[PDB]
DNA sequence: GAGGGTATTCGCCGCCTACCTCTCCTAGCCCGC
DNA sequence: GCGGGCTATGGCGGCGAATACCCTC
RNA sequence: CGGAGAGGUA
């Protein structure tokens, strides 16, 4: 099973993946300065992965057919990290960023399902 | 800001000034000045008064 | 709309003609509303009232395995430390080396302590917030909340967003809360009249 | 317009949310957005910027 | 602490009528042909 | 490479209610 | 002819 598979890999790895708002488009771009500034600015104990879920929907306009490649749940950033003020300046100071997406008041990791569900191809 | 964006988003030896310089800003706040502002006001041309 | 909606009219208008509804502090509503805070939609009573005593019996249960963990915690350290002691009578280490390990020691039985502590203190706020659950009461800590849930998924029921004070209007009679105003304003009086 | 173009589009995203499935985090911050976009819509500038 | 009695602070509401003239009403960027 | 569409702290008075500071039980 | 701003008349 590909989700029980990625499940065992994602349990050693450090970190819980949490989840960032940024603003439409630019997602891909605020992934690219992430883990730049995760070369550059010496955080690199903190981000040890940045994705953006994106499956790319092959729809038929313009006569053809033509890929999307939404977000799956567009304008959020699944980043994983350690509860670091570091991090959080290296993802929320990024550009084409708002904030971190916390449950209640301060930012809440995904559920390992949830983040196994997302991670898996689609 | 958008140069010091810029500025950590791009391979080194491959800058150069003219590629992390964006004028647009800059021609846009003249213009928003010369067009949009209370003091660039429509002169007055009554009389040579 | 895809999910339920407060209308600002009513919410963020001075008097807030939510707050004197439910009986709520404009923050509260502001939290409630805008995703800052769970709030409590309502607490079975006779599920709390009947089962209040077994389940104080198994909080006691909890606490002591806890305690007892601790405790088995606490005499691995003090195996560690009398370890530390025969190394240290072993061979020649003087007061520099003594002192440090010693020092070592007592900062992981403090440790220890301070967790347990944590954890017992963690069990008494939960009974407490048992024991003073009661709608129209936020929860923030989202931690806390999970807490509540996972070791207590029923008894009550909390919700969050526009769609908590749905169900607290749902959950609300009006002829009740009338006489009770009634009776504070003709019987009682003074700033709780005037509210 | 602007407003109800708006309050539209985050109920279709928070709708095709919703149908996809999504953790109640990001669900609950897009519910928090449609919630600020109805708001702005009734009475803007009442709450916030 | 709860509670009450006083203050204290901040948000909101209100600020004549009628008329003439003029100039601006997006910008950035990301995808498509 | 160029065109088009989509998204993103010099007011001032009155007033009330949402809230600091202090004595009492 | 809808908005914003500026100037002006009584």
């Amino acid at each position: 099973d590909p989700a029980a598979a990625l499940k065992a890999e994602l349990r050693s790895k450090p970190g819980d993946w949490y989840v960032v708002h940024s603003y439409a488009g630019y997602e891909n771009k605020v992934k690219a300065n992430l883990e730049t500034r995760v070369q550059n600015l010496d955080v690199g104990d903190y981000i040890f992965q940045v994705e953006v879920p994106t499956e790319e929907v092959t729809e038929i306009k313009n006569g053809q057919r033509k890929q999307v490649n939404r977000k799956v749940l567009p304008g959020y950033i699944l980043v994983r990290m350690d509860l670091t003020d570091d991090s959080w300046a290296a993802v929320r100071n990024t550009p084409g960023v708002t904030g971190f997406v916390g449950a209640t008041s301060r930012p809440s990791a995904l559920a390992l399902d949830d983040v196994v569900k997302f991670l898996l191809p689609r | 800001r958008v140069v010091r964006e810029r500025m950590t988003t791009q391979d080194v030896e491959a800058i150069t000034p003219q590629t992390l310089i964006n004028i647009r800003p800059v021609v846009a706040a003249i213009k928003e000045f010369f067009g949009t502002s209370q003091l660039s006001q429509f002169m007055d041309q009554n009389n040579p008064l | 709309l895809a999910a339920p909606v407060t209308h600002i009219w009513y919410f963020k208008g001075v008097p807030s003609r939510l707050g004197y509804l439910l009986d709520l502090a404009p923050k509260d509503l502001e939290k409630i509303i805008y995703f800052a805070a769970y709030v409590i939609t309502s607490v079975d009573e006779e599920m709390r009232h009947n089962e209040l005593s077994t389940l104080e019996a198994e909080m006691a249960v909890e606490r002591k395995a806890v305690e007892d963990q601790r405790d088995g915690e606490l005499e691995a350290r003090a195996q560690k430390l009398e370890a530390d002691l025969a190394e240290l009578e072993a061979e020649g280490a003087k007061a520099d080396a003594r002192r440090k390990v010693r020092d070592g020691g007592e900062r992981e039985m403090r440790q220890i302590r301070d967790r347990a502590q944590r954890e017992l203190d963690r069990l008494e706020d939960i009974w407490s917030t048992f024991t003073k659950l009661a709608p129209k009461q936020l929860i923030v800590d989202e931690n806390l909340y999970r807490e509540l849930v996972d070791r207590y998924g029923e008894y009550f029921t909390g919700a969050m967003g526009a769609e908590s004070i749905q169900k607290l209007i749902e959950n609300f009679d009006i002829d009740a809360e009338a006489e009770s105003l009634r009776d504070v304003i003709r019987n009682g009086k003074g700033q709780k009249k005037l509210r | 317009n602007d407003l109800y173009r708006r309050v539209i589009n985050r109920n279709n995203r928070l709708k095709r949310l919703i149908d996809l499935g999504a953790p109640e985090i990001i669900v609950n911050n897009e519910k928090r957005m449609l919630q600020e976009s109805v708001d702005a819509l009734f009475d803007n500038g009442r709450r916030g910027r």
